[PDB]
């Protein structure tokens, strides 16, 4: 699985 | 991954038994969870081989759901004293850092200070890191 972070915005 | 396998990685830890039941229940459920065995250092300046957890735990944001990369640290007298846990970001990422995460990555939640074996353990602590991660995620995507 790749590693995923929420957008800043 | 196998349980007789985990049992040589954790072969000096004090409560042995204890650490693979946990480990085993942890891995089989979050299943991006890696056993990892490395070198810790202590502030002293020692070190010790100790098994990590690495990889990524599934968790709700908004609608969707983001693999945040953590490594957590079982020490050799596990599970009497905490995991030592850090969040991981890859370079697509920054630290968001507050109450709960420094610059650094490492985590400070209630959970972890008030430890203490059995009322604490890491399905536990998983289950608090969702919630907290999911109303103030420690990673965000950079621009």
């Amino acid at each position: 699985i790749l590693p995923t972070a929420p957008p800043e915005y | 991954v196998s349980e007789s396998q985990l049992k040589k990685m954790v072969s000096k830890y004090k409560y042995r038994d204890l650490t693979v039941r946990e480990t085993v229940n942890v891995i089989t459920l979050y299943k991006d969870l890696k056993p990892v065995l490395d070198s810790y250092v202590f502030n002293d300046g020692s070190s010790r081989e100790l098994m990590n957890l690495t990889g990524t735990i599934p968790v709700p944001y908004r609608g969707n759901t983001y693999n945040i990369p953590i490594c957590l640290w079982l020490l050799d007298t596990y599970p009497y004293n905490p995991p030592i846990c850090f969040v991981k970001p890859t370079s697509s990422m920054t630290i968001k850092t507050g109450k709960h995460v420094d610059a650094n990555g490492k985590i400070y939640l209630p959970y972890l200070h008030e430890w203490k074996h059995p009322q604490s353990d890491l399905l536990g602590l998983i289950q608090v890191m969702i919630v907290v991660f999911g109303d103030e995620p420690p990673v965000f995507s950079r621009p």
